[PDB]
């Protein structure tokens, strides 16, 4: 539940964030947000793969099912060079 | 550099039902993706920052940024866990 | 394009490329 996200890495949140040009210092509340809305961001990105994985009828979630998702979610825009 | 594939495994198939299966090329494209997520979070907030002179992103900031970028519903959810966490 | 996000993601690709 939240336990899940309590095993999620601290300092690689914080190494990611760190190489950002911008970015000296950052508070320790940030890569716990970040844990959390990794959290949420993974369940609804897979939601939404899984809506066209079944379209398709496989019960295997691929990367154009991804790809599909990110298309259809204004959301997801940031992602567009990501998954081409 | 990325979360652990085993650990966004793990979320993604408590998002899909127990029959399903992800394959691997899946789990590595939501690992991109995940750091893609921080960046521009980090980004949005980190320019803000640096406007107005401050040299420590803070909370406040990361979940202004995603509220301005269109993460709004994130919002309370990440906020109340902060206070469980800190509690 | 999501026009809140769309500012942030020409800076991102910036960022990326370099
Ligand atoms: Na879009």
């Amino acid at each position: 539940k939240d336990f899940r996200v309590q095993e999620l890495p601290l300092a690689r949140i914080k190494k990611i964030m760190k190489l950002d040009e911008d970015v000296k210092m950052i508070s320790a509340e940030a890569p716990v947000l970040f844990a959390k809305a990794a959290q949420i961001f993974i369940t609804e990105l897979t939601l939404r793969a899984w809506i066209h994985t079944e379209d398709n009828k496989r019960r295997t979630l691929q990367r154009n099912d991804i790809a599909m998702a990110i298309t259809k979610f204004d959301q997801f825009d940031f992602l567009i060079d990501i998954v081409p | 550099i990325y979360l652990p594939i085993a650990n966004v495994a793990r979320i993604m198939k408590n998002a899909i039902p127990q029959t399903g299966k992800i394959a691997k090329d899946a789990k590595e494209c939501v690992q991109e993706c995940v750091s893609e997520f921080i960046s521009f979070i980090t980004s949005e907030a980190s320019e803000r920052c640096h406007q107005e002179k401050r040299k420590t992103i803070n909370g406040e900031d990361i979940l202004f940024a995603m509220s301005t970028l269109g993460f709004d519903s994130y919002v309370e959810p990440l906020k109340l866990y902060l206070q469980k966490f800190r509690e | 394009v999501n026009a809140k996000q769309g500012h942030r993601i020409x800076k991102r690709r910036q960022a990326r490329a370099k």
